[PDB]
């Protein structure tokens, strides 16, 4: 973990002294050729959820319930989870409220605290694991649902 | 100057003011710690 | 050998940059999950009959 | 005396109501510490009068105030201690500047204009 | 009725000096806080030094709030920099006179911001027509802006 | 002329007296 | 007509004011500098605004063409240089070295991008002639500009002492023109200092942590700068206070020598020697040893709702009862050993269900209700 | 008939930020590519890492 992560200050360093690596015919060939597709397909862009959205409730009930299933099994509770437990359960108590702090934060949050990381050892490679603050979490997973 | 203690009922000089009130509530419990 | 004796002395002690909140956190106390966890599995597998 | 700079410079029966009327005024939520935020009042035209230490340090960091309270038409007077100013805005730090700040449907616009006016008796 | 016209004839005919008091003629007998300060200030101030105006609007506003040309004048008196953090908030705050709302579109005209001028100015239609003026600044906006449909 | 503590300092001033009581 | 009003405003001012500048200048290679000094810092400030309306004219004439480099390039010069360098051509997009100068290699890619999917219709000669003379005026008085803010640096040494002391000339030039004149300066706050010349940097793609935002030039300053990233909010905040007292003494012509800004110059280095200071030694607290005997706790409320919170739970009593000999379908597919036990299952002996006990509810913390009262 | 079975190798860690912030704003709001495109730009944290 501490090699890898080592080898990740480098490239990400790396990535912002020399710059993006795609040169920018390279991008506008990429682009155009997406921007033909969806002008094929006739593809109408996904809009922001409107306020009185027609499932602003099933999409945010569908959100909790995937960060609730990691607790599923039963298991002691530290701090952390116990957290995101009672945000959760605070979201669902009053859906309304979470639906407007998820928009206010799709709207004006472009800044986000750390997130911590982790290393799945498979024995034979290392799988990332993420974790993120759990007041993040429910508007993410709410933006996944939707 | 003098001024009167809001903690002591004596007077005092104003120099010393800032140490006065800093230092005349020091809980005795942190002596104790 | 070109170190000195002040210079010898002059070196400094090793602090720990991490707070008090880290280097001695207070006990992690364990709680067990919510009964509205078993309620919500004993929900599932119940299935309409239309 | 001390400082000649200290034109404004309140007598000892003034002060004692230039503290007082400061700390009603921070326990009604309508007081300002600190020279930042005294210009930002004079700036904002929501500050209806200035106080301001005499034994500012420089002295000139507190000086601009005087003319930013006639530019802005709002009394302004001095006082011989940074510490009681402080003290009067309920804040142990000394303050060299605060402000008054106008409110509405206040129970303190009496109290107010009684001290503006002893202020500006005071001026000239 | 003619108040500004007795400035505006002295400082046509005569010196600016004697139309600044003319200007003040009328209000040293009974000016019981107008509307028209701000067209007293600005033509008194017009050759008048800026800082002096800003005296003098400072006045104004102090003992005559919640006016509505004073105020939308007073955002123009102010730089660029403080004429929406402070010039125009706390402004929109003390009133929304039709004035108000068409200053406020005339800010963000100012400042390149065409959708957000052409609801401002949408609005300032809808609460008030035929009311401060604004249908000229409308026209003008839509012709340099907006379609010619 | 008189002085006046702060809210922190009443504070203080308060949890002191009464725990001497 | 506003593009040629403002031309000829230009014109007036530099063929007194700028020539008076010059003359001064070269000088020291009844007619005070002061004076000069002010004329500068009112042509600053005019050059600012009449750049603005020419930016703004810039902006409208090429919407025509190219409608959405407004919003990719907020910066008004490097928009007017953008707009020189592209034009009606947006053909030598690709491989644009003039470009790499004007914009950043993240905003190239937006732009060309966005010139590829544009619908912006192109000019005619006549708008393609006075779109280039408008931006030759403003390259003009960016020049005009540059050399006003090296006559206002030479003379930094004589004007703001103590501001100079504290900062460099060069950061004192570049926010004492931007404030308009040392004197509006001085009546400035000091959490609006640090906002001066403080691009709104479009954040494109990244975080706006990325983009350094609120920053100004005290931030890019040569002190603030020599500071780690983590500590260089903090520094700019400081070294923007001491700077506005700087100023507030300097307005006054007082401390001609620079006592002051010394005065203000060495305690800022000793905040940031105290910042970076080694931190101290703390003693390893040791595991406490092992517990034997009985220790009195006490009982009451707290303990009541401590044992209600954390006592076993009716329906958490019946999922740990197992039915011997009656074998169950697994329940949980990705966890077999999960197992209801007698929770909904036959011989448990209740005939209605469980009810869930609410004292055991889960709720955020009191510290975590502190951040939603600081969100909404 | 020729098949070739592929992976592209470091598709995850090679997605530039800038243009897949272009190219989700081709496909949905621009307010929600720009926080999407934002959020995969934070601080990774582990131990004193």
């Amino acid at each position: 973990t501490r090699l890898y992560l080592k080898a990740e200050q480098e490239r990400q360093h790396n990535y912002l002294k020399d710059g993006p690596y795609i040169t920018a015919e390279e991008a506008v060939a990429v682009y155009t050729t997406t921007v033909h597709w969806l002008e094929s397909r006739r593809f109408s862009p996904i809009p922001f959820p409107p306020l009185s959205y027609k499932h602003d409730t099933k999409l945010l009930i569908l959100a909790l319930e995937r960060l609730k299933e990691a607790y599923s099994v039963k298991s002691r509770l530290n701090q952390s989870q116990r957290e995101e437990l009672g945000l959760i359960e605070q979201a669902y108590d009053n859906p309304h409220e979470a639906l407007s702090r998820i928009k206010r934060h799709l709207l004006t949050q472009r800044a986000f605290k750390e997130v911590g990381i982790e290393f799945m050892d498979l024995y034979s490679h290392l799988v990332p694991v993420y974790d993120v603050e759990p007041l993040e979490k429910i508007t993410d997973a709410y933006l996944d649902q939707y | 100057e003098y001024l009167v203690s809001p903690i002591t009922g004596e007077k005092i000089p104003a120099s010393k003011m800032q140490e006065h009130m800093r230092i005349g509530l020091l809980d005795p419990r942190w002596l104790e710690q | 050998a070109e170190v000195t004796e002040e210079e010898w002395l002059s070196i400094p002690e090793v602090g720990d940059a991490r707070n008090k909140r880290q280097r001695n956190p207070r006990y992690e106390k364990l709680t067990p999950v919510p009964d509205s966890f078993f309620a919500k599995h004993l929900q599932t597998g119940e299935n309409h009959t239309s | 005396d001390v400082n000649p700079k200290a034109y404004p410079l309140a007598d000892a029966h003034l002060t004692k109501k230039l503290l007082d009327l400061v700390q009603q005024s921070c326990n009604y939520k309508q007081l300002r510490k600190g020279a930042n935020e005294a210009t930002k009042t004079l700036n904002r035209g929501i500050s209806e009068f200035i106080v301001m230490a005499a034994d500012a340090e420089p002295l000139e960091i507190i000086l601009h105030l005087p003319l930013l309270c006639e530019d802005k038409n709002v009394p302004y007077v001095f006082v011989r201690s940074k510490q009681a100013l402080g003290r009067a805005c309920g804040v142990s730090r000394p303050v060299i500047a605060c402000s008054v700040t106008i409110k509405e449907g206040s129970q303190l616009k009496q109290q107010i204009q009684s001290i503006q006016q002893s202020i500006e008796r005071l001026l000239v | 009725p003619l108040w500004l016209l007795l400035s505006r004839l002295e400082e046509k005919i005569g010196q600016l000096t004697r139309a600044r008091a003319i200007l003040e003629k009328s209000r040293l007998k009974n000016p019981k806080n107008p509307g028209l300060w701000l067209e007293s200030v600005r033509l008194e101030y017009r050759a008048g030094l800026k800082n002096i105006a800003n005296t003098l609007m400072a006045k104004a506003l102090q003992e005559c709030p919640n006016s509505g040309i004073l105020w939308s004048e007073a955002i123009f008196l102010e730089a660029r920099p403080q004429r929406r953090t402070k010039s125009v908030d706390a402004l929109k705050k003390c009133e929304h006179d039709p004035h108000v709302l068409l200053a406020v579109a005339k800010l963000f005209w100012s400042q390149r911001k065409i959708t957000k001028a052409r609801e401002w100015f949408h609005r300032t239609v809808k609460i008030d027509s035929d009311l401060g003026d604004a249908w000229a600044f409308f026209y003008k906006f839509e012709l340099q802006h907006g379609t010619e449909e | 002329l008189g002085v006046y503590l702060t809210k922190k300092e009443q504070k203080k001033l308060r949890r002191q007296t009464r725990r001497e009581a | 007509a506003k593009l040629w009003d403002s031309k000829m405003f230009a014109e007036i001012m530099m063929k007194i004011e700028e020539y008076i500048s010059k003359q001064a200048k070269a000088s020291e290679v009844a007619a005070p500098e002061y004076r000069v000094i002010v004329d500068a810092n009112n042509l600053t400030v005019e050059i600012e605004n009449e750049l603005n309306i020419i930016h703004k004219f810039i902006r409208d004439k090429y919407s025509k063409r190219f409608p959405e480099l407004e919003s990719l390039v907020p910066n008004a010069l490097d928009y007017i240089r953008t707009v020189k360098e592209l034009g009606n051509s947006l053909d030598k997009c690709k491989n644009n070295e003039n470009l790499q100068q004007i914009l950043t290699n993240a905003t190239i890619m937006v732009v060309s991008v966005t010139a590829s999917t544009t619908q912006g219709q192109q000019l005619s000669e006549e708008e393609l002639e006075r779109l280039e003379e408008a931006c030759d005026m403003a390259l003009e008085l960016n020049a005009s500009k540059h050399r006003i803010y090296e006559y206002v640096e030479s003379r930094m040494s004589f004007i703001a002492p103590n501001l100079s002391i504290i900062i460099g000339a060069s950061t004192a030039a570049k926010i004492m023109g931007v404030a308009g004149g040392l004197t509006n300066l001085s009546k400035m706050p000091a959490c609006n200092i640090m906002l001066l010349g403080a691009q709104r940097k479009t954040l494109s793609g990244f975080s706006s942590t990325s983009v350094l935002p609120h920053t100004g030039y005290i931030y890019h300053s040569d002190i603030v700068q020599s500071l780690p990233p983590d500590l260089r909010r903090k520094a700019a905040r400081l070294v923007a206070a001491k700077c506005t007292l700087a100023a507030r003494v300097d307005s006054f012509h007082e401390s001609t020598e620079g006592k002051v800004g010394y005065e203000l110059k060495d305690e800022i280095e000793r905040k940031f020697d105290k910042w970076q200071e080694p931190p101290p030694v703390k003693q390893v607290k040791p595991l406490p040893a092992p517990l034997d005997g009985q220790r009195k706790k006490r009982g009451g409320r707290r303990y009541r709702k401590m044992k209600e919170r954390l006592g076993l739970t009716e329906i958490r009593k019946q999922a740990n009862r197992m039915s011997f000999g009656e074998i169950e379908e697994d329940a949980y597919q990705e966890d077999l050993g999960f197992s209801l036990g007698h929770l909904g299952k036959s011989g448990s002996g209740r005939v209605r269900q469980t009810q869930v006990n609410e004292a055991t509810k889960a709720r955020i913390s009191k510290t975590l209700q502190r951040t939603l009262q600081k969100q909404s | 008939n020729v098949m070739l079975e592929s992976r592209f190798e470091k598709m995850y860690e090679k997605i530039d930020l800038t243009l897949l912030n272009r190219l989700l704003r081709l496909i949905v709001d621009h307010n929600i590519a720009d926080y999407m495109t934002a959020k995969n730009n934070v601080v990774i944290n582990y131990k004193d890492m």
